RNA sequence: CAGGCGGUAGGGGAGCGUUCCCGAUGCCGAUGAAGGCCGACCCGCGAGGGCGGCUGGAGGUAAGGGAAGUGCGAAUGCCG
RNA sequence: AGUGAGGGCGCGAGCGAUAACGUCCGCGUCCGAGCGCGGGAACAACCGAGACCGCCAGCUAAGGCCCCCAAGUCUGGGCU
RNA sequence: GUACCGUGAGGGAAAGGUGAAAAGAACCCCGGGAGGGGAGUGAAAUAGAGCCUGAAACCGUGGGCUUACAAGCAGUCACGGCCCCGCAAGGGGUUGUGGCGUGCCUAUUGAAGCAUGAGCCGGCGACUCACGGUCGUGGGCGAGCUUAAGCCGUUGAGGC
């Protein structure tokens, strides 16, 4: 038994967020709260808000107890990127890929 | 120069392989004495504003 | 419905060579040996067609499924009328039936029936014949039949 | 009537990716790579089905020569004793007895020993 | 039916004295005991051979004028790095190396082959550092 | 206590009540056949020249049946030559019943 | 029963699968159509075909024939 | 139908330099198409040998039988 | 004939599908919003509007086998270990060591070739048709065979 929350379409490159998530995967809910409170990365913001929304779900929706929670599993799926255009030299354009991510976090209880 | 160019697509392995030290490392945390809450060492605590006993920055 | 232009020069493009986009190699290109209209018909020889018509018919009497009739009793342009005339001639419609008569009023009636194919005599032919078992027929039609042969 | 390609190809490629399961990298994911890889396997096997035969043949002969060398004599004479003596136990079941039934082998050594002269 | 597979074997430790035996011709059969081909169940995919300890290595023989004229060659990796030291010099200074360098060449190359070399234990002169192993002296 | 028999043009070491498979035979799935002995031994130690005269082996042809098909390919390069034969090997499966030597 | 059976250019042969028509006012089909994903089972020398579980939600089409926009890995191919 | 670029080797000639993995004919072979198999360290055409499928069965061929490597540290006489 | 491209003549796209019915998700929870979790509608919500089915390349997370003295067209053959399905026999996954092993295509006397083409996946893509020849073949009639255009009839009916 567990509760999850998912930030779909967050406009940041998945490769960059996975680095973040990997910090917390498995940790206690309050280790996370601090791990992200001081991690030096954009994605910490977007990871945190999932974590915080996920936990809020787990208690306020699924019986659970905040001090019992830990990240059972997390993972950043990649989502549709915005293709845009970058004028290069000599008339060539290039296709820049502003990417996005689906950030999933899943916590659970652990009775000790 | 004559425009060096990679000659073979990187294997997925050799890609994933190079990244082997890209793994981020977590922040160094001490607990702030004056509040028992977590802060990065040798820095003035963001929460209580005390540092080395005295109260440095008011929060 | 495109244009003629050679989309990009013959050389130094570094792209593969082409001409117009209409070329069937492209998507939206023309079709290579795509169907045009045709006339599938021919003149299957008059002797053969005659010879077929015979054998078809003969094959029914060989099974004994041909049935000549002259009398169309109640039959008078209502289905029920024929539906009972059929009753009284081993035609409950277990087998499917080719009906061949001169008069309209009968084929009129038998028309809407889901095991009957009707037909003017002069249009009696071998696909509609082979298509069914029992083949029922006017005496006035049988006249034309043996006369459309010979 | 246009016979749109349809399911044929995707199905046909699929039956290959099947056969290519367990292959390294694209050789297990790319049709064009299975076919290549698979071409090889198909020849490699038939080559080795034909070869596997003369593999054991040698493994036996080693296990045999290793046994006559225990009873003084060598393989190349040990046989000619069997060939003279009229015995026709195969090299398979020779090396069989060699491990499993030493004393039986030793008896066989003796007939062939004798039979040479 | 299927061929017998060797379940698992306790190793066999030999004692061979090199003193007054031709180099190669000794190496030739040390190989086969290393390789373990001598045992009537032998199997080429696993390391069952005989742990051979060799003695009086430095006191080995060789024919011809080979003492002087047969030269060992090895190459560093740098230019002119071909080092070439004669046989004389070798057993003069690193004695045991001679017999080894000759056996390694008669052992199969790659994994198991190299593994087999590590079972061969060679000492120049009088005796060896593991009487504790209880090594059977073979006279071949 | 075994025997070295011959069948299918291959020699097999068999003991009583043995499950084994031989090269296909023409006998009944349920009947029996006598296999020749080339060498008997166990408590005895008989040697054939090439076959031991008196020694014979009973075998219940327990069931015929077909093997497991193997795709055997063939490929010649730069010539467009490829060939797929699927082949399953026929086999009769005997139960070794008893020895007579 | 005996014998032949390597094969490029290439000649011949026998089949498989796709699209459609007759078979069809029929037949299968929400007790689940087409397609998708699995399979160590079945049949076939093979191309294939069955079967079974999962998905899927509305179509599908026999035996036997017929007609073709009929089978792709390459074309610095075309599109995505 | 395809083919109308042949190649190497043996041998018989010319040309060449009694040169060339040279060239040009004649006879034959082999490769081509047998870059399938064994030898030849490896290696189209040298030696052996013409692969329908299967076998943990057997005789051989060239070549081999100290060890890597299957099988003689075989046997007798002689030379270096 | 739009976006867009060209001064211009002109060129010239891509882009369809929730469900029977909007019943298109009130209200609570985290959130700046996005978006998610409950609840709710539905026969079904991995039918939630970035909506039917939802393959592949490609990217993740968990699991099992596996790997840091081995060298390599990545396979194959054998053995062995650990893992899973089987009472058994058996299988399926993996691969440590051993045997053996010069990619596909085209073009070529000859290619692994340091010749050629291909990043990968999917989809599109190349021997047709009309007339007339000429063999072959299945039929019809046979010193004869056959109709063309058309006319009559049918609405997939033929006859003349
Ligand atoms: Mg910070
Ligand atoms: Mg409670
Ligand atoms: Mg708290
Ligand atoms: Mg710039
Ligand atoms: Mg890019
Ligand atoms: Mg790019
Ligand atoms: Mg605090
Ligand atoms: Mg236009
Ligand atoms: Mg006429
Ligand atoms: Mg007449
Ligand atoms: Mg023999
Ligand atoms: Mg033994
Ligand atoms: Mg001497
Ligand atoms: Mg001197
Ligand atoms: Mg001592
Ligand atoms: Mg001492
Ligand atoms: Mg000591
Ligand atoms: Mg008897
Ligand atoms: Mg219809
Ligand atoms: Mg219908
Ligand atoms: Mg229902
Ligand atoms: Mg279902
Ligand atoms: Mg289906
Ligand atoms: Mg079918
Ligand atoms: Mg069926
Ligand atoms: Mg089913
Ligand atoms: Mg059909
Ligand atoms: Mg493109
Ligand atoms: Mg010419
Ligand atoms: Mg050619
Ligand atoms: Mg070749
Ligand atoms: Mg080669
Ligand atoms: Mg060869
Ligand atoms: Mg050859
Ligand atoms: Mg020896
Ligand atoms: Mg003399
Ligand atoms: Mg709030
Ligand atoms: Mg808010
Ligand atoms: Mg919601
Ligand atoms: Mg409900
Ligand atoms: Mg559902
Ligand atoms: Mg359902
Ligand atoms: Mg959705
Ligand atoms: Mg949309
Ligand atoms: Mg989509
Ligand atoms: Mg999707
Ligand atoms: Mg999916
Ligand atoms: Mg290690
Ligand atoms: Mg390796
Ligand atoms: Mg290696
Ligand atoms: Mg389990
Ligand atoms: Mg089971
Ligand atoms: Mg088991
Ligand atoms: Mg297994
Ligand atoms: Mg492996
Ligand atoms: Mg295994
Ligand atoms: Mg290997
Ligand atoms: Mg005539
Ligand atoms: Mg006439
Ligand atoms: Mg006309
Ligand atoms: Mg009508
Ligand atoms: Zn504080």
């Amino acid at each position: 038994m567990e509760a999850k929350a998912i930030a779909r379409y967050v406009r940041i490159s998945p490769r960059k967020v996975r680095l973040v998530v990997d910090l917390i995967r498995g940790k206690s809910l309050e280790e996370a709260r601090n791990i992200l409170r001081y991690t030096n990365k954009r994605g910490a913001y977007f990871v945190a808000k999932v974590l915080e929304s996920a936990a809020a779900n787990a208690v306020n929706n699924h019986d659970m107890l905040e001090d019992r929670l830990y990240v059972k599993a997390a993972y950043v799926d990649e989502g549709p990127a915005l293709k845009r255009v970058l004028p290069r030299a000599r008339g060539r354009a290039d296709i820049i890929k502003k990417r996005t991510s689906h950030i999933t976090v899943i916590l659970g209880e652990k009775h000790g | 120069a004559k425009h060096p160019v990679p000659k073979k697509k990187t294997s997925k392995a050799r890609r994933d392989a190079r990244r082997s030290h890209h793994a981020l490392t977590p922040p160094i945390l001490v607990p702030c004495p004056e509040c028992k809450a977590m802060k990065p060492p040798h820095t003035v605590c963001p929460e209580c504003g005390y540092y080395a006993g005295r109260k440095v920055l008011e929060v | 419905a495109y244009s003629g232009r050679k989309i990009w020069p013959q050389k130094h493009t570094g792209r593969a060579r082409h001409g117009d986009i209409g070329a069937p190699i492209f998507v939206g290109g023309g079709v290579v040996f795509g169907p045009k209209p045709r006339d599938y018909s021919y003149t299957l020889p008059k002797k053969v067609r005659k010879k077929g018509l015979a054998m078809a018919v003969a094959d029914r009497a060989r099974e004994g499924k041909l049935l000549l009739v002259e009398a169309f009793a109640g039959v008078n342009g209502k289905t029920k009328e024929f539906l009972a005339w059929a009753k009284e001639a081993g035609l409950d419609g277990s087998e499917s039936v080719l009906l061949v008569t001169g008069n309209e009023l009968v084929r009129r009636a038998a028309r809407n029936l889901p095991w009957v194919v009707t037909l003017a005599p002069e249009g009696l032919n071998v696909y509609d014949i082979v298509r069914t078992e029992r083949l029922v027929m006017d005496l006035d039609a049988w006249e034309v039949f043996q006369n459309r042969i010979g | 009537p246009r016979a749109k390609t349809g399911v044929v190809r995707r199905r046909k490629h699929k039956k290959i990716l099947k056969l290519a399961k367990g292959y390294w990298g694209l050789r297990s994911k790319s049709f064009r790579k299975a076919r290549e890889t698979l071409f090889a396997a198909g020849n490699y096997a038939y080559a080795h089905r034909k070869r596997r035969k003369r593999d054991f043949r040698r493994l036996w002969i080693v296990r045999i020569n290793a046994a006559c060398r225990q009873h003084g004599l060598n393989y190349s004479t040990f046989i000619h004793g069997l060939k003279k003596a009229g015995i026709e136990v195969d090299r398979k079941n020779l090396a069989d007895l060699a491990v499993r039934e030493p004393q039986v082998f030793a008896e066989l050594v003796e007939r062939a020993k004798a039979a040479q002269g | 039916m299927k061929t017998y597979v060797p379940k698992q074997v306790e190793p066999r430790w030999v004692l061979i004295d090199a003193e007054g035996k031709t180099l190669g011709r000794l190496a030739t059969k040390i190989a086969t005991l290393l390789r373990g081909k001598h045992r009537p169940d032998w199997t080429p995919n696993v390391a069952m051979g005989d742990f051979v300890v060799v003695v009086n290595a430095d006191k080995i023989r060789v024919t011809g004028k080979k003492l002087e004229q047969k030269i060992y060659t090895r190459y560093s990796g740098y230019p002119g790095g071909l080092k070439k030291i004669p046989l004389e010099k070798m057993l003069a200074t690193h004695p045991e190396r001679v017999l080894e360098h000759a056996v390694k060449g008669m052992l199969p190359k790659g994994p198991l082959g190299r593994r087999l070399f590590k079972r061969l234990k060679v000492y120049a002169g009088p005796d060896h550092p593991h009487q504790a192993q209880r090594p059977e002296k073979l006279e071949v | 206590m075994f025997a070295i028999v011959k069948t299918g043009g291959k020699q097999y070491r068999v003991e009583p009540g043995l499950k084994l498979r031989v090269e296909k035979l023409d006998a009944e799935p349920g009947a029996t056949v006598e296999l020749p002995v080339l060498l008997l031994g166990g408590e005895k130690t008989v040697v054939g020249t090439p076959v031991v005269e008196g020694a014979s082996v009973v075998a219940e042809v327990l069931g015929h049946g077909r093997g497991k098909k193997i795709l055997v390919s063939k490929f010649k390069a730069k010539v467009q030559y490829r060939r797929k034969k699927g082949h399953r090997q026929p086999y009769t499966e005997l139960l070794i019943k008893e020895i007579r030597g």
